[PDB]
């Protein structure tokens, strides 16, 4: 109390006052923008959310006593606010019980009265007309109620308000959305209740009772129209069937759904992860690892995020199975140091011959590599271990004797060399030719790619997209 | 009830009465209740050891009868019965050569990306133990690289039953890729190149690409046509359809005004 | 902007292209390389 | 239910009709006014 | 998996299983779609009693592949088992269509008086004015 | 009240349907 319960004074009070005109101004903005020009998708809708991704997880973890986010329940349980005189009686409350909350004490949460927290707020004439109120601050109180982890009878005050907010949802959802579509709001509600709702299923049993109810939100989406909504939730139906370790993948082969369209630059980038990740397990590598590729120049305007570094730990994977390997670990992290040591040795032995030191890698960092769900690597690597060295051949020579490149792919007998020659040509590693009578091997025409119609496909793909550019902007400038 | 459990199987098999029994089987047991649900109740899952058990004895029933349709029918069930959502269920030591009856079945008829698909689900018995599934995981690793011969040569060494309407069929569809390489328009080859590419020195099978195919021994000489296209290019031709090509660009620079 | 899929997470400041192509090929570069000319 | 059953039934086949159709005129008076001053421009022109 | 079990060819096998096809087509929707190709078939085959609600699993199939006439046509096969129907997601939206489906049919007949008007199924009126 | 904003969106539908005709209809017409 004389070290730091001095400086316990100035914590609540400044976040209880202009934390608290952010979404008040914003409740207030977002409501009035829902009323009038009803299309507010450029709008502080998309900040104040990407705020509640970012600011309001790391302005508050604990439910904030001496009244800041423990005082929000006292604010909020006396909330009429249903006739414009009934506003104009809460707006003097808001100034009235604010105040109160600065300066003394009133209803103190002492992380146990969470119940009475969600019946009595939701009651006291609580509307549905402020049902994006109700949606953030439901969802909003998840964050101090996760968070303090202690989870002891918390999983039903978790359990409980999720129910509570997506009836409220539900409500919405049957019930006159007039100009509203608070499923701008309600996706990451949607998703934010649910990833916890996950890690609830992770501290105790599966999580496929998760993924029925989540077909019926997107059976509810994907009807009226996709804003967002059905983006949101394929992401979250893909990812548990995917952390399935069971067969788990035709499902996802069959899942005919591959259209949100416009994604926000986010959605579109883990969609493009998850995909991937589809399409390098059922062995068709080179549009695979092309959208990976997409994938991982998408999002990078992050900070040593992780998930940045997941990306870039398969996508190297699937290009030791087409046989190139670029420089990866030239942006080194404070995170990165664990994830570059195993998959830059890795492929040191793989750009050699060497096998003995490859199995010496396996035991040594088997691990890490059934850590990071990458047990498929022994069965499908062995293979690009000969396959590398012919590709390597056959960019350097032009003909070679089959005679010659048993010792040179150290084979051990020339026989054989017809073979894997016939394996790399008919899967079309190279698009060589074999002469069967004495021993040649010889590459390809002489280059032609100017004067052979190609460079107008090309050509064609740049304008395709650049004036649709152009299409798109005009008509997304001029709103007024 | 309790419908001839052991009957016809532990000696041997010929029989089809059986089988039209085992279907009367399949009767009273898909209209005892159901198998959907599986909340609780191990009584319930009493049956569940039971129909599990008398799909065994089909899927053994269907390999030994030379059947491919059914075979994959009762497996893909046997399969939704190792995808029970409440499963208690002690295990039945049939399951891994089961599968490996699948996963050697479904390597056969080239469903490769169903095959590696079909891996997951396996913690660690694909590596520590269990040579039913290592047998068709290092023979597909066979597949790789560029090993023919070692999976002609391992054919001989199996740990279960021969697996004999599972490899011939396996073994037929990698002699159709070293033809189909082979039968490419690179023109004759003697008898010596049929034992190292296509196999065997003097076998019925040169009689048998005699009659199917052409490849006919002449003056110890095959003769392989030419499989060579024509190539009829003119490549100035897409002349519509880039004057076409040209046309959009200009409608969509315009007509939004 | 997290996406909760986080969970888990000249010495060789520019070398990595010129390590990538050579490793260890007797980086001497004398004793064999320059040393021919007594075999031939 | 006196009104539930008829809320869901043929209020509800009102409301999700009423719905699009304020989307398309919420659409309609973006575009118009992009159009519309796209000719002011125009005729600012000719006039001078 | 249980397409398997509709592959053979006993009649009290087929229901069951098809029982099971409408109690998890709404967490099961894309697999059913290479059983469109075997329904569209039993409800073409005519002796069985598994045609009408055959037509019940192939309406709502079609109803998540976006086929709205074609789960349109199949709800008026599904007979009495989709006319009881009152309150669903599902069952509130083919009908709305159904509405826009008969009143565009109706303005069409209107057009000619000549005769030369179009037939018209009973079960799609049988519901407008049971609406 | 249900039925008859129904029509007022329709009418208004069609209104601004052919405003937004003339007037890219004008701008064409005005270049020349």
């Amino acid at each position: 109390p004389p070290g730091g319960g001095e400086q316990e004074p100035p914590p609540p009070p400044a976040p209880q006052d202009v934390e608290m005109k952010e979404e008040a101004a914003t409740g207030g903005g977002s409501t009035g923008e829902a009323d009038g020009k009803t299309a507010a998708a450029a709008a502080e809708h998309s900040q104040r959310e990407l705020d509640t991704v970012t600011l309001e997880d790391i302005k508050e973890h604990v439910k904030q006593l001496e009244k800041a986010v423990s005082g929000k329940e006292p604010r909020f349980v006396l909330r009429a606010l249903r006739m414009l005189p009934s506003t104009s009686r809460r707006l003097n409350h808001y100034v009235l019980y604010k105040a109160v909350q600065g300066f003394f004490t009133s209803n103190n949460a002492t992380r146990d009265f969470l119940l009475p927290f969600l019946e009595e707020p939701m009651d006291t004439e609580a509307d549905l007309q402020f049902r994006p109120r109700t949606g953030k601050a439901a969802s909003t109180p998840l964050l101090p109620e996760v968070e303090a982890y202690l989870q002891l009878l918390v999983v039903i005050f978790m359990m409980n308000s999720k129910r509570y907010k997506e009836a409220q949802k539900i409500s919405d959802d049957l019930m006159q959305k007039i100009s509203t579509q608070n499923r701008r709001a309600l996706d990451l509600v949607a998703a934010k209740c649910y990833y916890y709702h996950a890690r609830v299923y992770e501290f105790l049993d599966k999580l496929d009772v998760v993924r029925s109810f989540l077909h019926a939100r997107l059976r509810t989406a994907t009807l009226r129209h996709d804003a967002d909504g059905q983006a949101t939730l394929l992401n979250l139906l893909l990812r548990n069937y995917l952390h399935y370790s069971l067969y788990d993948q035709a499902e996802k082969l069959v899942s005919k759904s591959v259209f949100p369209e416009q994604a926000n630059n986010n959605e579109w980038a883990r969609y493009l992860y998850y995909t991937g990740r589809i399409k390098a397990i059922q062995l068709e590598y080179s549009e695979a690892r092309r959208t990976m590729t997409n994938a991982l120049r998408k999002a990078p305007q992050h900070t040593a995020v992780g998930f940045k570094q997941t990306v870039h730990k398969l996508l190297i994977v699937v290009e030791l199975l087409l046989g190139e390997i670029p420089d990866r670990l030239q942006f080194r992290q404070p995170s990165l140091k664990r994830s570059l040591m195993p998959y830059f040795l890795l492929t040191q032995a793989v750009r050699t011959g060497n096998l003995a030191k490859f199995n010496q890698v396996l035991d040594q960092f088997g691990e890490k590599f059934q850590a990071d769900g990458t047990y498929t690597l022994i069965i499908r690597l062995r293979h690009n271990v000969i396959k590398t060295g012919v590709r390597m051949i056959s960019l350097s020579y032009s003909r070679i004797s089959l005679a010659d490149i048993a010792q040179k792919l150290q084979l051990d007998s020339p026989e054989d060399a017809e073979f894997i020659v016939a394996k790399a040509i008919r899967d079309g590693v190279i698009e060589a030719s074999i002469n069967h009578e004495k021993g040649y091997v010889q590459s390809k025409e002489m280059i032609d790619i100017y004067s052979t119609r190609e460079p107008q496909l090309a050509f064609h793909q740049r304008i395709s997209f650049c004036l649709d550019i152009h299409n798109m902007s005009v008509k997304a400038m001029r709103f007024p | 009830m309790y419908e001839q459990l052991k009957g016809e199987w532990n000696r041997k098999s010929p029989n089809l009465s059986k089988c039209g029994e085992e279907l009367g089987r399949l009767k009273l047991v898909l209209l005892e209740l159901n198998f959907l649900p599986t909340t609780g109740t191990k009584l319930t899952k009493q049956q569940l050891i039971l129909a599990r058990d008398i799909l065994e004895i089909g899927a053994q029933w269907s390999i030994l009868r030379k059947d491919i349709p059914s075979f994959e029918r009762y497996m893909a069930q046997l399969k939704c019965y190792y995808f029970d959502y409440k499963e208690q269920l002690p295990e039945s030591a049939y399951m891994h050569q089961l599968l490996g009856l699948n996963l050697l079945f479904l390597l056969s008829q080239n469903r490769v990306a169903e095959f590696h698909t079909e891996l997951e689900r396996l913690p660690a018995k694909d590596i520590q133990t269990n040579v039913y599934i290592k047998h068709p995981v290092s023979l597909e690793q066979y597949l790789m690289e560029g090993s023919y011969n070692k999976v002609f040569l391992a054919k001989g060494n199996i740990p279960a039953e021969s697996y004999t309407f599972f490899i011939d069929i396996l073994l037929d569809t990698i002699r159709d890729e070293i033809a189909g390489c082979i039968e490419k328009a690179y023109e004759k080859i003697l008898f010596t190149e049929a034992t190292r590419i296509l196999f065997f020195n003097t076998p019925k099978k040169m009689t048998d690409y005699a009659k199917k195919r052409g490849w006919v021994l002449g003056p110890n000489n095959y003769y392989s046509f030419a499989s060579q296209q024509q190539k009829p290019e003119d490549t100035t031709i897409p002349s519509t359809e880039l004057a076409k090509q040209v046309i959009e660009y200009a409608r969509q620079l315009e007509m939004i005004v | 902007m997290s996406e909760k899929k986080q969970p888990v997470d000249e010495d060789n400041w520019d070398d990595d292209n010129v390590e990538d192509d050579f490793s260890n090929q007797l980086r001497a570069e004398l004793e064999k390389h320059g040393y021919k000319m007594e075999t031939s | 239910l006196e009104e539930g059953k008829a809320g869901s039934g043929l209020r509800q086949y009102y409301l999700s009709k009423i719905e699009e159709l304020q989307l398309i005129v919420n659409d309609k008076s973006q575009n118009l006014r992009r159009l519309q001053a796209q000719r002011n421009e125009l005729n600012a022109k000719v006039r001078l | 998996g249980i397409i398997s079990l509709l592959d053979e060819d006993e009649p009290q096998l087929k229901e069951f299983a098809l029982h099971k096809l409408n109690a998890v087509v709404n967490d099961f929707w894309a697999e059913i779609s290479e059983s469109v190709d075997k329904i569209e078939v039993l409800y073409e085959d005519e002796g069985f009693r598994s045609r009408q609600f055959a037509a019940l699993v192939a309406s709502k199939v079609f109803y998540h592949l976006g086929a709205f006439e074609e789960s349109l046509n199949y709800a008026l096969g599904a007979g009495d088992l989709f006319n009881v129907n009152d309150n669903s997601e599902y069952v509130e939206t083919i009908i709305a269509k159904c509405i826009d489906h008969y009143t565009k049919q109706c303005v069409e007949n209107a057009d000619l008086p000549e005769g030369e008007k179009k037939p018209i199924d009973q079960r799609l009126e049988g519901i407008v004015n049971k609406m | 009240d249900l039925y008859s904003r129904y029509k007022k969106l329709q009418q208004e539908l069609e209104f601004l349907e052919v405003q937004e005709e003339y007037i890219k209809d004008e701008q064409k017409n005005l270049k020349k």
